[PDB]
């Protein structure tokens, strides 16, 4: 009865938030309010100096080999047209492989249609679940009253949903 | 400054020896009451109190109760245990517990304070990378005999191209070889990051300098553990934090209990010296009119902040049932409405002052980035 | 959150599909330079 | 000449952009435009007292050169700064856009600031000192239990307790209540309207 | 004795996690870090690319 009396009068809470806090010598609550300035040290921008000296040695290197190639010494429509064709279906391959593939994004998610989730452009699936190899393809997800309070992003979600832009990449590359 | 003595006190005799606020206050009452006043320092040299070890009054009130004193015009705070044994009039001066902190030092920017958002190790490495790029830009463009007359880049042009690139004004000449555009292009990414970091770090200095606030309340003293605070080890100020219910002062009490450097000092002038030593890291709790006079003395490096967290009052005391109490009480009310207590306050605390008051003024005085901040660039 | 999204190999191959198609395009322009050169030169 | 002048304009224009980034972020308040003395100097800032009261009798009965200037200035003042009631005088401040100030008791000034329409500030301290006091008749049989009780409430803190509770917790609005919030502001045209001019 | 037995076997843990969460399915801590918007992401300036 006395223990329940101390809590209703607040004493157990009183004896705790007094004791741990007022007899607490240091704390994040004690030191959090202060804020002073900081000049930038060299280690804040040290990588820009690294790329700069890396850009200097790269400049002197290609200046050396362009010189030596001229002193020791690719121009024909024939094989250039042939290499263009090899570059043509290669771009046609790398895009058409990409669209059907469900490995656009590695993420976390659930695929059970009501976890190393691999989601994709036209098919989003799951991996490292309870069972692997199942796909839950989603578009125009339900929002507040069929989303209609906003007008802007629904056109941006429908371009994601009815994904014309990777297809029009393929179709222009096919034409 | 209530009762003092001049330096030629042995040359003088009697009441003429003493000068002070209570000295003239005793002079103004005798003009309005008509009595012959003789000033007398208490031989004990203490404020009146009672210790129940022998149940004996000490100090000035002890001279009032027993019979040595006819009146006690003094810094004698009107309390309860004093009122029961001796009379007080209405208080002639108002005060309370306030905070004495070392005044923040005068903001003097260096002439090279514009170079301060970056370190000195950075500006040294910019000028070093300035030389290294321009020499590489000279070696690349004139590397080959095959041409040499077509390139306009000598050394004296190459130091100028890297100069206009860094200050982002743009130079009239531009590289034309492949490797000339490499050394030109990477330095353009170098000058994009450094100049944009310099501006945003300078915006971060001026934002925080506009946000740093002084300490202007006792709770604001309580919320921060940067600056420490202590009272008298023996005084009515120490009693006040114990006898108050309010949790702000109760945690200010338990802070004074359990801070590992002990914050209590023996007297007032020891606490004044502790303000001077800690370089603006120590606050001091004391009465307001003591706080007003001490910041008006040389070396002038202390100040009053905030306001009175409580209120007290100094009162003119007579023995209980004595005939003097009522004509003194009419005299105190007469001196206040004629502005005599206004005049005696403004004289003693300020003309024996001459330290500056509110010299900082507005916090937006440094809003406009004045000439003393960037005078070095003109130099 | 500590968002753990990372781009799989299908995303970067579309980026490699981008750059080669930019390279095939400018080589096609370079060939459109030359076919005008046999037409007029 | 071209080299050093470029290092000049790099520092200045970067300091111009940095100092705007400090202004538009930190909204430091207007510096409180007067104090006790500064109300006497700025004669374009009018200030008014009651036509018959304790504040009127104080400025004429003053030997201080600052207040003697204040009694001189309101004497030859146009329009008339003497007010009939406080509700008329408080209203003359809020309609005059800071050109008119009001001289009143500290107790009323802290209360008007906490009441709606909330648009006042108490700048500066007390010019004189006065005190409200519990009054008993001459020859009271209870004056001595009264004044001991008043000193008891202050030592126990009750007079300070009954004040900082009452004025603050029953205070509906305040600068302390609303000061903590801070949100963003897009630049309007009037901020940069002179550059178009 | 039964209340102390149910707590140490994690039954009160299990009956808590089931009733408050499986009859839940609203998202918890979806905001997460406040520094998620530290890096000025692509959705902030995608219109300039448009
Ligand atoms: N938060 S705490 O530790 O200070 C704290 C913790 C507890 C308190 C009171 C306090 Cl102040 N009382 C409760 C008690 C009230 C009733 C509910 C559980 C027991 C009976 N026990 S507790 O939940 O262990
Ligand atoms: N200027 S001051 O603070 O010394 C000061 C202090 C005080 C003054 C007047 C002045 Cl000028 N009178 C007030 C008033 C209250 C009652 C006692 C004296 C008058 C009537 N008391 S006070 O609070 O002791
Ligand atoms: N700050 S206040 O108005 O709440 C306030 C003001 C005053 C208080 C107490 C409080 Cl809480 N008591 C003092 C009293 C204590 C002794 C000194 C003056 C009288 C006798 N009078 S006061 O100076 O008028």
């Amino acid at each position: 009865l006395a223990v329940l009396k101390l809590s209703e009068q607040g004493v157990l809470d009183k004896l705790k938030n007094k004791w741990w806090y007022d007899k607490g010598e240091c704390g994040a609550k004690d030191s959090g309010s202060k804020e002073k300035t900081s000049a930038l040290s060299l280690s804040n921008v040290a990588g820009v100096f690294y790329i700069l000296v890396g850009g200097l040695g790269l400049a002197m290197l290609v200046a050396l080999i362009e010189f030596c190639y001229k002193s020791r010494a690719l121009f024909d429509r024939g094989v250039q047209m042939l290499l263009t064709t090899v570059g043509a279906f290669a771009a046609f391959s790398l895009m058409t492989i990409a669209v059907g593939t469900d490995y656009w994004l590695y993420s976390r998610g659930v695929c059970k249609t009501k976890v190393m989730t691999h989601s994709g452009l036209w098919r989003t699936c799951c991996l490292e679940g309870n069972f692997k190899g199942l796909c839950k393809q989603i578009d125009h997800f339900p929002e507040d009253a069929d989303y209609e309070a906003d007008t802007a992003e629904y056109f941006l979600r429908a371009v994601r949903a009815s994904s014309i832009f990777p297809i029009l990449s393929v179709i222009l590359l096919f034409m | 400054p209530y009762v003092m003595m001049k330096k030629n006190h042995e040359m003088l005799e009697g009441n003429e020896r003493y000068e002070g606020y209570c000295v003239d206050l005793a002079a103004e009452i005798a003009k309005h009451c008509g009595f012959k006043y003789k000033l007398t320092i208490v031989g004990d040299g203490k404020y009146g109190a009672r210790d129940a070890d022998t149940k004996i009054w000490n100090g000035m009130v002890g001279e009032l109760v027993y019979g040595k004193a006819d009146i006690a015009i003094a810094p004698l705070t009107i309390t309860l245990v004093r009122e029961e044994v001796i009379d007080f009039s209405k208080p002639f001066m108002s005060l309370g517990i306030s905070i004495m902190i070392k005044k923040p030092q005068k903001s003097k920017p260096g002439v090279f304070s514009f170079l301060d958002p970056l370190a000195y190790e950075i500006w040294m490495c910019i000028v070093f990378a300035y030389i290294g790029v321009s020499v590489v830009l000279f070696l690349v463009s004139r590397f080959s005999p095959y041409s040499e007359s077509t390139n306009e880049f000598g050394i004296f042009n190459s130091l100028w191209f890297s100069l206009g690139a860094f200050m982002q004004q743009g130079c009239d000449i531009s590289p034309r070889s492949l490797s000339g555009r490499i050394v030109g292009g990477v330095w353009w990414f170098f000058t994009l990051i450094i100049i944009s970091s310099y501006t945003a770090n300078l915006a971060a200095f001026l934002t925080v300098e506009r946000m740093v606030s002084p300490i202007e309340s006792a709770e604001d003293l309580s919320k921060q553990t940067e600056i420490a605070y202590g009272t008298l080890d023996s005084g009515s100020t120490k009693e006040f934090f114990r006898r108050s219910k309010i949790a702000v002062f109760d945690k200010m009490w338990t802070y004074m209990r359990s801070a590992e450097p002990s914050v209590f000092v023996r007297t007032t002038a020891e606490g004044v010296a502790r303000v001077r030593k800690s370089k603006g890291k120590y606050a001091y709790l004391l009465e307001s009119t003591m706080n007003e006079y001490i910041e008006q003395r040389k070396p002038c490096d202390t100040m009053k902040v905030g306001g009175n967290l409580d209120s007290k009052g100094y009162g003119i005391a007579t023995p209980k049932g004595s005939s003097l109490g009522t004509p003194v009480n009419l005299a105190v009310l007469k001196l206040s409405e004629q502005g005599v207590l206004d005049k005696l306050k403004n004289k003693w605390w300020y003309d024996k002052g001459e330290c500056g008051a509110k010299d900082s003024g507005s916090k937006e005085k440094t809003s406009a980035l004045s000439l003393s901040n960037v005078a070095g660039v003109f130099y | 959150k500590k968002n753990s999204y990372s781009y799989g190999w299908s995303f970067y191959f579309g980026a490699l599909s981008f750059i080669i198609a930019e390279m095939v395009g400018v080589l096609a322009v370079h060939m459109f330079i030359d076919r005008h050169k046999q037409l007029t030169g």
